């Protein structure tokens, strides 16, 4: 639901928020993503 | 086999300071 | 055989210590 406040549970990982369209040049390594202050700010949904 | 390299070093518990660069790359690291 | 000559490392052998994007 990429633009609708929503309880996630992805992969254990739970919490609240939006999710919208990201360009974070994330190398084909990088997995659960963080930001400056190492908070989770972009997850790779993991199936698409 | 059929018919100048070899470089080795031993890594050490260190602190290190990285540069990430804007597209998620490592630019620049300096060892404390 | 082979020899065993030393050679100084300068700034080299960095690897990305996890999976986490980072910029700026
Ligand atoms: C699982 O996801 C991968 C990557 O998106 C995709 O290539 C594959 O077809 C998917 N498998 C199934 C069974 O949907
Ligand atoms: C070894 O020799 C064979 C026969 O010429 C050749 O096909 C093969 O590619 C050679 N392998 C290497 C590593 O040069
Ligand atoms: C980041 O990546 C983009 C796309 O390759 C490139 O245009 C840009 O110059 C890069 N930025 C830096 C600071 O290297």
């Amino acid at each position: 639901v990429k633009n609708k406040c929503v309880n996630f549970n992805f992969n254990g990982l739970t919490g609240t928020g939006v999710l919208t369209k990201s360009n974070k040049k994330f190398l084909p390594f990088q997995q659960f993503g963080r930001d400056i202050v190492d908070t989770t700010d972009a997850v790779r949904d993991p199936q698409t | 086999l059929n018919r100048a390299d070899y470089y080795v070093g031993y890594l050490q518990p260190r602190t290190f300071l990285l540069k990430y660069n804007e597209n998620g790359t490592i630019t620049d690291a300096v060892d404390c | 055989t082979t020899t065993q000559s030393y050679t100084n490392s300068f700034t080299r052998g960095v690897y990305y210590p996890d999976k986490v994007f980072r910029s700026s």
